[PDB]
């Protein structure tokens, strides 16, 4: 199959700013080159056709261009209602293929998450299982380091991270990561920390409990 | 796409009032294609007038420029209705079919004459 | 004006089958090509099927051939997506949409197909609070952990809707053992751990269950 490959990940922009999206097939698909936008719950909605060809109603800031491999969405002057992910598609040949989006997220001054830790319930220790859970509360931008350290040790494979959608009033991310023990595995162990690296902190912020107190 | 399709005739003449259909063939046996219309702008832009089937994210369709499969599936009436001097210039049909790739073809251009009525002889 | 709208979404144990439907109007329907796409969480869209307008071709790409069949009701103004032998990595949103030259220019809502062998449960509900009330700080959080629940969705609200500032509800994460697991967070005073209460209001119809949890 062609494979399309879309570049960066994630644009940064604020509102007024130029966002440029980039689109690279393994293989030369001439102009058989489409862009979507698509928002939370919503299907995609088609922009460019054929690489350079505007849809009717589409706003004059969306252009496409390129030929070939290497395909490029401009956005001139992006507008509140333009953050979104945006993909490519091709109909070269058979299968029709999708890139994997580029998402246009929201500039904001860089926040620093309030990091809380919260033991287990005693409820849930009745039940023979032992969540350990780690807050990032309001920060940016996106990327964060959360580890688990108990009794010093570095956890792995024993945690899952939920984000939320990036806030609609004041442009921040939260986290959670929950450590998961057995009962039995929970009361092996004293001290319980949560250590959190983010660009808007100069170092890393250890939040952490003893199970004894 | 084997062959680009063919538009007929290479000159047509009709008066003004009248009905001017050209012929877009493009042999298929029914997969997946869209067959277009176009007329060329005086500063060598291809216009589209009309689709075969219907452009459904374009804001209308032109009543006076009517597309028309004819019964062997291959040749494809392209009329201008109640035709007008100003309809005279150059028009063309393309095709886009997708297997086993995607390709999207012209056809060679035709010319369209629209005369001026003659009234009755005083 | 063009329209298209999919039904038949649901849970499906693994091995098992699922039939999707798609009805359009506001335009020809026999002149239009039609599509699934489907939408795996963490997963480029992916084509799936396209019957032509006369429904003598079909195409579909290898990672479903022998096991999707899509066909169309012209008279109906329908296609459909017949889904057999599924397993966990069919799990995803399937939209129906009707390509044109080689680019999706009318698209459905999406259905949701869920593939899973896991039994309806309630979720168990557990406060997150401070290990120590006492803080040097203005601020505390509090919250519920939603555990162990299937299939989604729940509802969260903090003293039944009066609490919106503040508040977080994650994402549900699907834990090796096949059940559902969230958080609801919210940051308050923490002048009021002494005063108010906190209270998160947990709601799962498929198990027809409510939970209240009062957080301390
Ligand atoms: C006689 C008159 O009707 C005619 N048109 C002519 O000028 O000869
Ligand atoms: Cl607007
Ligand atoms: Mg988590
Ligand atoms: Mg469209």
């Amino acid at each position: 199959e062609i494979v399309l490959t879309q570049s960066p990940a994630t644009l940064s922009l604020s509102p007024g700013e130029r966002a440029t999206l980039s689109c690279r097939a393994s293989q030369s698909i001439s102009n058989f080159l489409h862009w979507y936008q698509q928002k939370p719950g919503q299907a995609p909605r088609l922009l460019i056709k054929y690489a350079s060809q505007s849809i009717s109603g589409i706003p004059a800031r969306f252009s496409g261009s390129g030929s070939g491999t290497d395909f490029t969405l401009t956005i001139s002057s992006l507008e509140p209602e333009d953050f979104a992910v945006y993909f490519c598609q091709q109909s070269n040949s058979w299968p029709h293929t999708f890139g994997q989006g580029t998402k246009v997220e929201i500039k904001r001054t860089v926040a620093a998450p309030s990091v809380f830790i919260f033991p287990p319930s005693d409820e849930q220790l009745k039940s023979g299982t032992a969540s350990v859970v780690c807050l990032l509360n309001n920060f940016y931008p996106r990327e964060a380091k959360v580890q688990w350290k108990v009794d010093n040790a570095l956890q792995s494979g024993n945690s899952q991270e939920s984000v939320t959608e990036q806030d609609s009033k004041d442009s921040t991310y939260s986290l959670s990561s929950t450590l998961t023990l057995s009962k039995a595995d929970y009361e092996k162990h004293k001290v319980y920390a949560c250590e959190v690296t983010h660009q808007g902190l100069s170092s890393p912020v250890t939040k952490s409990f003893n199970r004894g107190e | 796409m084997w062959n680009p399709p063919t538009f007929s005739p290479a000159l047509l003449v009709v008066t003004e009032g009248d009905n001017a259909t050209f012929t877009c063939s493009f042999s298929n046996t029914s997969e997946s294609f869209v067959l277009n219309w176009y007329r060329m702008s005086p500063s060598n832009q291809t216009d589209k007038l009309a689709a075969f089937p219907e452009d459904r994210s374009q804001p209308g369709q032109d009543s006076r420029f009517r597309v028309t499969q004819l019964p062997n599936g291959r040749d494809f009436h392209m009329s201008v209705v109640r035709a007008r001097r100003n309809d005279s210039g150059t028009y063309l049909c393309g095709a886009i079919s997708l297997a086993p790739k995607a390709q999207i073809k012209e056809s060679l251009r035709a010319e369209l004459r629209v005369t001026e009525r003659r009234a009755e002889v005083p | 004006e063009v329209k298209l709208v999919e039904s038949g979404g649901g849970l499906v144990q693994p091995g098992g089958s699922l039939r999707l439907s798609c009805a359009a109007s506001g335009f020809a329907f026999s002149s239009y090509d039609m599509s699934w796409v489907r939408q795996a969480p963490g997963k480029r869209l992916e084509w799936v099927a396209t019957i032509s307008g006369g429904g003598r071709y079909t195409y579909y790409p290898d990672t479903v051939k022998g096991r999707f069949t899509i066909s169309r009701d012209n008279a109906k103004n329908s296609h459909y997506l017949q889904m057999n032998s599924l397993r966990a990595e069919d799990t995803a949103v399937y939209f129906c949409a009707s390509p044109y030259g080689g680019y999706f220019d009318v698209w459905g809502q999406g259905t949701l197909v869920t593939v899973s062998s896991a039994s309806t449960k309630g979720p168990s509900v557990f406060p997150l609070a401070p290990c120590s009330r006492s803080t040097s700080e203005s601020t505390a959080a509090l919250g519920c952990l939603v555990k162990d629940y299937f299939p989604e969705p729940v509802t969260v609200s903090w003293n039944s809707g009066a609490l919106t500032s503040g508040v977080h509800t994650f994402p549900a994460v699907l834990q090796s053992s096949g059940l559902y697991s969230l958080s609801s967070v919210v940051t308050v005073p923490s002048s009021s751990l002494g005063t108010k209460t906190y209270t998160c209001n947990v709601d799962h119809k498929p198990s027809n269950t409510k939970v209240d949890k009062r957080v301390e």
